[PDB]
């Protein structure tokens, strides 16, 4: 149960909450009850960029990159509807949240790749 | 005086200044190596070792 002053400057604000190794149970879904996701959090740990080959017929790989815009990358405080469909499946419909972050990663050799890391709509 | 093509003969009986001239030559050569590598790095395209 941490406060802002516990957290500020640590880098912890860009990390999503975690669950213990004990949390391996099952959350019962009642088809009659209405559901929502109160908080969805997404913490990127790796950004890969697909290379652009010269012969255009070679298999292009995703290569590792270096994050250069610091711990500003995570999506959080996202909320939305959690529907229970006819076939028993669930469907999350995003409605709001900090659901984007501009991110710049750098490729080997210096090329910078900005992207809008997002799950909008 | 010394003709132009003999100016460096003044080093023949001056071991200290000979060593200095050699130090300067070595400095120039190391400096060339450094400069050359910097220029190649400023111009080298590493994106395709195949072709
Ligand atoms: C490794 C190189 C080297 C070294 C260690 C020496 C060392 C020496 N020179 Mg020699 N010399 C050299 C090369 C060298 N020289 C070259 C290439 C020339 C033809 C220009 C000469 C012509 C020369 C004369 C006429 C004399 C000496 C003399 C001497 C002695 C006294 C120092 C002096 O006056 O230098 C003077 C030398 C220079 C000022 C070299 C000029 C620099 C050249 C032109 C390049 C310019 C440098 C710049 C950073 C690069 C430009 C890049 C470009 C894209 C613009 C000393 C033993 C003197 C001596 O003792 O006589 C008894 C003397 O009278 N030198
Ligand atoms: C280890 C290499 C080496 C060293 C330390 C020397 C040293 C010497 N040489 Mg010898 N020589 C050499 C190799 C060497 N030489 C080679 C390969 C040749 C055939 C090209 C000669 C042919 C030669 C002749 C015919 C004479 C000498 C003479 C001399 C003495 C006076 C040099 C002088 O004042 O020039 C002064 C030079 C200048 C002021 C300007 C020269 C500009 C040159 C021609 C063009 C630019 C050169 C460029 C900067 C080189 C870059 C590096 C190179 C490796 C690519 C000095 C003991 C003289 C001597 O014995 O006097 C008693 C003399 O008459 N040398
Ligand atoms: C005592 C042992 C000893 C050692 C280790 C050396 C080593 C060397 N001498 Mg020699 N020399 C010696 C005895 C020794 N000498 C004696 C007793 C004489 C008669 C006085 C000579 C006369 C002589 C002449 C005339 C010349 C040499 C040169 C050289 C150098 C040629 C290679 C070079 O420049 O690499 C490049 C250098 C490096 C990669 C870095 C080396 C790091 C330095 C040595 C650390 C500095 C430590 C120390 C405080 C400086 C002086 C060291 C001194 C023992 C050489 C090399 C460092 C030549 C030279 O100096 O050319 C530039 C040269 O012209 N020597
Ligand atoms: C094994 C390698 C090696 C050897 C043995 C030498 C030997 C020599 N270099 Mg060094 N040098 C080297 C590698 C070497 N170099 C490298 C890798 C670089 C970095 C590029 C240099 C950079 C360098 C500079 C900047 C200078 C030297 C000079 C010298 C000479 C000093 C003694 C002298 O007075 O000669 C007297 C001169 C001669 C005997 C004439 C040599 C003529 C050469 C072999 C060909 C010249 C071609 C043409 C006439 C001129 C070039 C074209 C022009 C349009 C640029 C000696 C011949 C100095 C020098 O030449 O002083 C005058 C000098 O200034 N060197
Ligand atoms: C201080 C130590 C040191 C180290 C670890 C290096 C390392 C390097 N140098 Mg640098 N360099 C140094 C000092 C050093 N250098 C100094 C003092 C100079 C000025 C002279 C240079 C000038 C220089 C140039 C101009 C270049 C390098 C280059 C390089 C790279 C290639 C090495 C190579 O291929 O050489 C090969 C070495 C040989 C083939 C040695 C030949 C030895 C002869 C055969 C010996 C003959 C006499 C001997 C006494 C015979 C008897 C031996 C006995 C055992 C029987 C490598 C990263 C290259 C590079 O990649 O640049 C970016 C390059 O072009 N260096
Ligand atoms: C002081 C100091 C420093 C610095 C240094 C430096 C910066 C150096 C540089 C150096 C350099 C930067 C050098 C360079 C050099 C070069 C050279 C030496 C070249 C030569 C050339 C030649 C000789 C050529 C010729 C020719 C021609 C031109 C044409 C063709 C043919 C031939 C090839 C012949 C430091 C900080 C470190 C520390 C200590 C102090
Ligand atoms: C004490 C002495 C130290 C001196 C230091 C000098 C070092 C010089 C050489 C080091 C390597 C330089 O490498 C340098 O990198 C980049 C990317 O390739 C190039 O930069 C070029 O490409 C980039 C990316 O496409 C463009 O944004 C830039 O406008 C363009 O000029 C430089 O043209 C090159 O010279
Ligand atoms: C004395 C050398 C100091 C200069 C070093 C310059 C940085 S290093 C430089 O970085 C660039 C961009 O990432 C690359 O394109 C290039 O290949 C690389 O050599």
């Amino acid at each position: 149960t941490l406060t802002y002053d516990d957290i500020v400057g640590t880098g912890l604000a860009n990390k999503c909450p975690t669950l213990d190794d004990t949390a391996r149970g099952a959350y019962p879904i009642d088809s009659s009850q209405t559901y929502r996701i109160a908080r969805l959090c997404l913490q990127p740990t790796t950004f890969l960029v697909k290379e652009e080959p010269k012969n255009k017929r070679q298999e292009a790989e995703f290569v590792p990159t270096k994050l250069v815009t610091r711990e500003t990358t995570s999506l959080d405080q996202i909320q939305g509807e959690l529907k229970v469909n006819s076939d028993g499946s669930l469907t999350f419909v995003e409605e709001d949240g900090i659901d984007f972050q501009p991110v710049t990663v750098q490729m080997a050799g210096g090329e910078r790749i900005p992207l809008l890391f997002t799950v909008k709509n | 005086g010394l003709p132009w093509y003999r100016v460096h003969t003044v080093l023949i009986n001056d071991p200290g200044r000979l060593i200095a001239a050699h130090l300067m030559h070595t400095a120039l050569v190391a400096g060339w190596a450094g400069s050359m590598a910097l220029y190649e790095l400023a111009t080298f395209d590493p994106s395709d070792p195949v072709l």
